[PDB]
RNA sequence: CUUGAGUCUCGUAGAGGGGGGUAGAAUUCCAGGUGUAGCGGUGAAAUGCGUAGAGAUCUGGAGGAAUACCGGUGGCGAAGGCGGCCCCCUGGACGAAGACUGACGCUCAGGUGCGAAAGCGUGGGGAGCAAACAGGAUUAGAUACCCUGGUAGUCCACGCCGUAAACGAUGUCGACUUGGAGGUUGUGCCCUUGAGGCGUGGCUUCCGGAGCUAACGCGUUAAGUCGACCGCCUGGGGAGUACGGCCGCAAGGUUAAAACUCAAAUGAAUUGACGGGGGCCCGCACAAGCGGUGGAGCAUGUGGUUUAAUUCGAUGCAACGCGA
């Protein structure tokens, strides 16, 4: 990308409930191509959060969401020759990419003998705000907080 | 630009703070010529008559003192 | 522990560190603090960070004086020059104005010789 | 009246007057000799462009 | 005789020079007013000041040196050079319209004067800066660049020195030869005059014609076309050295060779290469991602070692599951 921009490859709504955000979701927890693999676990971890965490499963997985996005990122560029940890700010669906790929890499740590369960346990966790999601979300704020001198 | 032309005054008085004035930054600087558009001729009066009031307390040097 | 009920800051500032000192207006020094005693040594001393971590703790350290509306003189080319400014607006500091004081020689003495690398 | 935009016209009066430039062109000595071929090298500079 | 040169009357601009006053900003030091732990320094440090109070901050004083911006592509001076303000003595240039002298001119070997900075002598003065020097660093070294200090010196008076890339690398005077855009400085005219538009000078910046030049370039301020006079050059090193003379307190300056040595040394431009010179523009080069290698076991190749032999080849990318 130095000449023409060609931006993130559009993808297909979810099959069952008819959205992108949980289409990407099954996307960026696919592993090695497995496509059904990954969406079972998916669906069960959302069934289970529909019936007892909240009261609607796409819902919550917003409310889960937007309780783990965070706002202000620093991208280390070298303005003039010299280590600059400048904070940039995120955009809208990269915040979404970024919350949903911190919140799969949380549930990777849970164990709790199995997959959905793991996924469950920690999307609930985040909804509440109180997950191993959300810490590296107020870690990159930490960290663009710390770095201000540089703006 | 090149006021003392338009009004054809021969000489620039050092009493004259209301001219001088117009002449002086905030900070007390003398503007350039670049700027205000006066002659090099009457530029160097300016500058003149300015030195000779800040000498008689008519104008401060800076803006502190 | 003692009240002047006004102040003056005056923020000294050099490329190799910043000074912040709380005065009155009589020019009797209340408080100060430097941001090279701020734990920042070397080159981390002079950073506009450190200076606004000197900032806020010149603030804290003259706060017990009460002091609310004050000036702010800021000399020095250095870095920090305005970051130390917005620092200590912090705390509900009362800015009233600021000024310019830094020295500016009309051609009076001979600077060191210009350095070489 | 706002702190923000009272320190903005803080740095508007700061750099028209220069201050921030004098102190580093006083910092260290600089030879006439030096000095005159500065200003003869920007008076050809800033010359010869408005003509091409 | 009046056209060259010069004089007189009237003005204008100017860091021209000498002398004497003087003001404001800043640095440093001193004394104190408040006040607390750092200050200062650098690539990063340390030496260095600081708890006997530093630095920071305010007041008052002392002192030396230099004059922010105005400031210029500006001006003046024979050149070196000359920059706050005021006074005093003073040199030159220029303009206007006249009057006057009547070739009184140009150049100039020796000669005489002036002549940046450093340096020298005597007597001062000394804030900052800063050779030598002292310490702290860097480095393989580091008699350096970097840092904290710091002496002569820089400043003043009177003498000496007489040298610079003292350069426009371009001697002085005069005449002649297409133009364009400027700056600075006088001045004639005319608009109704304020502005404004025409004429004529002084100096000065930049393009460019003819011509000239090896080229670069110069180009009405010639390096063009000519005249008058003076200085100077004769391959590169040796050598602006030796010897002698003159000059200097001294450092040294000036005038100025030869033996010997080499077959070149050099000027400008050209084509590339190179630069710890620029400007730019692409590539899974990086960034953004996903998955690996590097750890384990094995498979395979290579090196090495071993062997009677471990057949030969391929070896940075571009050899090593390669020829096979
Ligand atoms: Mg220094
Ligand atoms: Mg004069
Ligand atoms: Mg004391
Ligand atoms: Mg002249
Ligand atoms: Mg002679
Ligand atoms: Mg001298
Ligand atoms: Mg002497
Ligand atoms: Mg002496
Ligand atoms: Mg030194
Ligand atoms: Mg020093
Ligand atoms: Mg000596
Ligand atoms: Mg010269
Ligand atoms: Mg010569
Ligand atoms: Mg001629
Ligand atoms: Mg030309
Ligand atoms: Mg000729
Ligand atoms: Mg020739
Ligand atoms: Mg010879
Ligand atoms: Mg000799
Ligand atoms: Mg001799
Ligand atoms: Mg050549
Ligand atoms: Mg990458
Ligand atoms: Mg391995
Ligand atoms: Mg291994
Ligand atoms: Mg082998
Ligand atoms: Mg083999």
């Amino acid at each position: 990308p130095r000449r023409r921009v060609i931006g993130q490859r559009k993808i297909l709504p979810d099959p069952k409930f008819g959205s992108e955000l949980l289409a990407k979701f099954v996307n960026i927890l696919m592993v090695d191509g497995k496509k059904s693999t990954a969406e079972s676990i998916v669906y069960s971890a959302l069934e289970t959060l529909a019936q007892r965490s909240g009261k609607s499963e796409l819902e919550a997985f917003e409310v889960a969401l937007e309780n783990v996005r965070p706002t202000v990122e620093v991208k280390s560029r070298r303005v003039g020759g010299s280590t600059y940890q400048v904070p940039v700010e995120v955009r809208p669906v990269r915040r979404n990419a970024l919350a949903m790929r911190w919140i799969v890499e949380a549930a990777r740590k849970r164990g709790d003998k199995s997959m959905a369960l793991r996924l469950a346990n920690e999307l609930s966790d985040a909804a509440e705000n109180k997950g191993t999601a959300v810490k590296k979300r107020e870690d990159v704020h930490r960290m663009a907080e710390a770095n201000k001198a540089f703006a | 630009f090149c006021r003392f032309t338009a009004e054809g005054v021969q000489e620039i008085d050092y009493k004259d703070i209301a001219t001088l004035k117009n002449y002086i930054t905030e900070s007390g600087k003398i503007v350039p010529s670049r700027i205000t558009g006066t002659r090099a001729k009457y530029q160097r009066q300016l500058a003149r008559a300015i030195k000779r009031a800040r000498y008689l307390s008519l104008l401060p040097y800076t803006d502190r003192h | 522990r003692k009240q002047v009920s006004d102040g003056v800051a005056h923020i000294h500032a050099s490329f190799n560190n910043t000074i912040v000192t709380i005065t009155d207006r009589q020019g009797n020094a209340l408080g100060w603090a430097t941001a090279g005693g701020s734990g920042f040594r070397g080159s981390r001393k002079s950073t506009p960070f450190a200076a606004q971590v000197a900032a806020e703790r010149c603030a804290d350290a003259v706060k017990e004086y009460g002091i609310k509306n004050l000036e702010v003189m800021v000399k020095g080319p250095g870095p920090g020059r305005e970051s130390t400014i917005r620092a200590l607006n912090a705390a509900g500091f009362r800015i009233t104005n600021i000024t310019d004081v830094t020295p500016i020689p009309h051609n009076g003495c001979r600077p060191p010789k210009k350095r070489r690398v | 009246e706002p702190f923000d935009v009272a320190l903005r016209r803080f740095k508007r009066s700061c750099e028209k007057a220069g201050v921030l430039a004098e102190v580093r062109r006083r910092e260290f000595y600089e030879k006439p000799t030096t000095e005159r071929k500065r200003a003869k090298a920007s008076a050809v500079k800033r010359h010869a462009k408005k003509l091409a």
